[PDB]
C-alpha cells in the first residue's frame, strides 16, 4: 500500500501597514507592500521545495520519515512514523578506516573490505556496489592507512628502506583516489556541500566521517508523487489539480480589509521496486568509516551578524 | 591619537508583523488612549509584540484603554483586548485595539521585563480568566461575547 | 526580506551638517563612501537529492 | 605604497552593510479537513560605520 | 618619510615621544592604526633541534598549515615571504627539510650515496620551499649601520 501526506500554511497582511510604510531613506506614496508582498509571495514557493527536500533526505539518511509533535514547523502536534522497508541501511563495520591499532598500523584494509563487499554480491546481483558519495575528507584517511599506503607504493616501486626516502604526504596523497578506483572498481563522487546549524558551526550534508554506498545501478532510487488537490470548481464540476499550489483571497473592500495568502501540496516519497524473491530494499547504504577527519580540515567563519 | 578606526553609528531593524489566523476573522475597534501611561515604553522595540488593555468601566477616566495590570482582579475582568504592532502613540491618542483574533503565544508579553519571541509565564496562567484559550500554541479570543 | 532603504540616499545623509569641532569653524575634508551586502555563503541547498 | 595628494586636511570614510532574511523555514504540517496556520515573523537589519 | 612608512610596516603604530631623535619641539604622537596579530605565533621556532639532533618544526608544513587555515578566509592566506639575509641555513640544518631534499634526488643514505655535504643540501633548499608552499620568496639583504653596535640589517 501507499497513501500521500498533506502540508500547507498562510500569511496575511493587516489594514495599518499596507498603506502606513514607505522606504527608509526617502519620502514614498505607499506602494511598498506590492514589492514585500511579491517577496514574501516567492518565499512560500520556496518553503514547499524546501519540504520535499527535507522528506526526500529523510528517506535516503534513515528509511524512516519520523515526525514528533516538539518539532520544527509541526505547531500542530502531529504523530507519524512511516517506515519503508530499507533493509540494512548501516554496513557493519566495528573498527574505522583510522583505529591505528599498536604503534602505527592501522587494523582495516579499506581497499579489500569493499572489494569484499563485492565478492560477497556474486550472486546476489541487487546487492553489489557501483559508487559511493563522500564528504570531502575521503583521501586523508586514505593517505594515513599503512594498508593503502602499501598499494600506493607497489604501483611506484617504493621499497622505503631503499630506493627513496618515504615521501611526503602530498604525493602520497594525491594518488590516493585512483589507487581506489583501480583495485575496487567502483566510482567516487565528492559531495562537499555545506549547511549552517542553529547553534552549531558549519556542517555538511553527508556528514563527515560517513558515506554512502549505491548498489546495482547510480540511476534514480525511488519516486516522489505528487497526489490531487481540489482546486476550484469550472462549469458546477469539482476540477482537480496536483503539485504545489498558491491561493491568493483578497478581501482588501471589507470593514477591516486585509489580504492573505495560501501555499501547500499533498505528497509524499515512494520507492520504486523491492526484490520479488524476498521483499527487500538496498539500493543505498550508510557507512561510518572513520572518526577523526574533522582534524583534517579547514574551519569555517563564524556567521556576520549585524 | 589623529586617526579613528570604524565604529558603528546606525543600527536598524526590520521585522515582520505579528502573525494570525485568516480563517478565525478579525473585530477591532478604536479606543481612547490613558493619559497616565507611559506609552513610550510598550511601543519601544522593533520586535513583533501584542499586550492586553483594559478599560475604565467608569469614573474621570472611563472609555480609556491601559496595559492590563495582571496582578489587579479587577483590571484583568475588565480587559477588551489586544493592541496588535503598536501605532504611532506620539502623533495620535486613539489605538485600534482588536477585539476578535487568533494570535501565537511567542508574540504577547506583559511585562516589559520580558524577552520578545517567547512565551508569557503570565499571560498563559492567568489565561482561564482572562478569556483565552490555548489551542496549538495560539491564543484564541473574543471579548465581544 | 530586505530592509526598505535607500543606498544612494542614507549615506548622503547621515552626516553632521551642522558641527564645529575645537577648531571654531567648519574644516575641509574629503568623504568616500562604501556599501557591502552580507550574506551567508556556507549555507547551500541540498540539490544532491534531487537526481535520486 | 606609492605616494598621493588631496589638497584637503581630513578623510572620512563611510560604509554601509546589509543583511537581508534567508528564505529557510521549512513548512507546516496538515491534514486534510482543517484550516491552515500563520508563518513566524522574519529580520533583516542594516549597519552603517565611519572612519 | 621612510621613517613613518617603516613604523607602520614594523609594528602598526607610529609614535613619538619627546625624549627622541629629531623631536626638539618635545610633542607628543600615539598613532595606532587597525592591524589585527601583527605577530604570527611560533613557540619552537625552526633551529630549536630538542633532543639529539632531530628538530620540531616543518616549515613547509607550517606555511601549509597557514594556507589550508584560510581557505575561506580570502584576505587571510599567505601570498609572498619577504626574508632577510640567512634563511637557506636554516633551512638545511632542519632534518625535516632535509627528507624533501633527498626525496627529490634519490638520496637514500644507508645505499646509492654517502651522505653529501651542505653544498647542494643547501643549494636546492629554496626552490623545494618554493614548489612545496607554492608561495614565492623575496630576498632583501640591504643593511644599516647603528649608532653604536656593527651592522645591522
Amino acid at each position: 500500500t501507499w497513501s500521500p501526506l498533506a502540508f500547507k500554511e498562510s500569511r496575511v497582511w493587516d489594514e495599518k501597514e499596507i498603506l502606513y510604510l514607505g522606504r527608509l531613506a526617502d519620502e514614498v506614496q505607499a506602494g511598498v507592500i506590492n514589492e514585500q508582498i511579491a517577496e514574501s509571495l516567492t518565499w512560500l514557493m520556496a518553503r514547499m521545495r524546501n519540504r520535499r527536500r527535507w522528506l526526500t533526505w529523510q528517506v535516503m539518511r534513515t528509511g524512516r520519515i519520523t515526525i514528533q509533535p516538539n518539532d520544527p514547523y509541526n505547531p500542530n502536534g502531529l504523530k507519524y512514523v512511516i517506515d519503508y522497508g530499507v533493509t540494512d541501511i548501516e554496513l557493519p563495520l566495528p573498527q574505522k578506516f583510522d583505529a591505528k591499532d599498536g604503534n602505527g598500523n592501522s587494523a582495516v584494509d579499506p581497499i579489500q573490505y569493499f572489494r569484499d563487499l563485492i565478492k560477497a554480491a556474486t550472486y546476489f546481483p541487487d546487492r553489489r556496489p557501483v559508487a559511493i558519495i563522500v564528504g570531502p575528507g575521503f583521501d586523508e584517511v586514505l593517505a594515513d592507512n599503512t594498508f593503502v599506503q602499501k598499494y600506493v607504493e607497489y604501483e611506484k616501486g617504493w621499497v622505503v628502506g631503499q630506493n627513496t626516502v618515504q615521501p611526503p604526504r602530498e604525493v602520497y596523497r594525491q594518488a590516493a583516489l585512483d589507487i581506489f578506483k583501480r583495485y575496487t572498481g567502483l566510482e567516487v563522487m565528492v559531495y562537499d556541500k555545506t549547511y549552517r546549524d542553529q547553534d552549531g558551526s558549519v556542517k555538511y550534508w553527508i556528514p563527515v566521517g560517513e558515506l554512502i554506498v549505491l548498489n546495482q545501478s547510480t540511476g534514480p532510487v525511488g519516486r516522489f508523487v505528487y497526489t490531487a488537490h481540489v482546486a476550484g470548481q469550472r462549469n458546477g464540476k469539482v476540477v482537480y489539480a496536483t503539485g504545489p499550489y498558491l491561493t491568493v483571497k483578497d478581501h482588501l473592500q471589507d470593514d477591516p480589509p486585509y489580504y492573505a495568502i495560501i501555499a501547500g501540496f499533498h505528497g509524499l516519497p515512494q520507492l520504486s521496486g523491492y526484490n520479488t524473491e524476498d521483499f527487500s530494499f538496498h539500493r543505498f547504504k550508510w557507512l561510518k568509516y572513520a572518526n577523526n577527519v574533522q582534524s583534517y580540515l579547514p574551519p569555517f567563519p563564524p556567521k556576520v551578524e549585524l | 591619537d589623529k586617526i579613528q578606526l570604524f565604529r558603528t553609528i546606525g543600527r536598524v531593524q526590520y521585522w515582520e508583523r505579528v502573525p494570525r489566523l485568516h480563517a478565525y476573522g478579525v473585530f477591532a475597534l478604536p479606543f481612547p488612549m490613558d493619559p497616565d501611561v507611559e506609552w513610550g515604553n510598550w511601543f519601544a522595540g522593533p520586535h513583533p509584540k501584542a499586550f492586553l488593555v483594559s478599560v475604565h468601566p467608569s469614573g474621570p477616566k472611563a472609555g480609556h484603554v491601559y496595559p492590563t495590570d495582571l496582578s489587579d482582579p479587577d483590571s484583568v475582568a475588565n480587559v477588551i483586548g489586544m493592541v496588535l504592532d503598536g501605532h504611532d502613540y506620539e502623533a495620535d491618542h486613539n489605538v485600534t485595539v482588536t477585539l476578535r483574533a487568533a494570535v501565537p503565544i511567542e508574540y504577547v508579553q506583559q511585562g516589559i521585563e520580558a524577552p520578545p519571541l517567547q512565551p508569557d509565564p503570565a499571560v498563559l496562567n492567568a489565561a482561564p480568566q482572562l478569556k483565552l484559550k490555548v489551542i496549538k500554541g495560539h491564543y484564541f479570543f473574543d471579548y465581544t461575547r | 526580506m530586505r530592509v526598505p532603504i535607500n543606498i544612494n540616499n542614507a549615506l548622503a545623509r547621515v552626516r553632521d551638517p551642522l558641527s564645529i569641532g575645537g577648531l571654531k569653524f567648519p574644516t575641509t575634508k574629503e568623504i568616500q563612501e562604501a556599501v557591502a551586502a552580507i550574506a551567508d555563503k556556507f549555507n547551500q541547498e541540498n540539490d544532491l537529492v534531487d537526481r535520486f | 605604497f606609492p605616494e598621493d595628494s588631496t589638497f584637503a586636511s581630513e578623510l572620512e570614510l563611510y560604509l554601509l552593510r546589509t543583511q537581508d532574511a534567508e528564505q529557510t523555514g521549512m513548512t507546516f504540517v496538515h491534514q486534510v479537513g482543517s484550516t491552515s496556520l500563520p508563518v513566524e515573523a522574519r529580520v533583516a537589519k542594516v549597519d552603517l560605520a565611519k572612519a
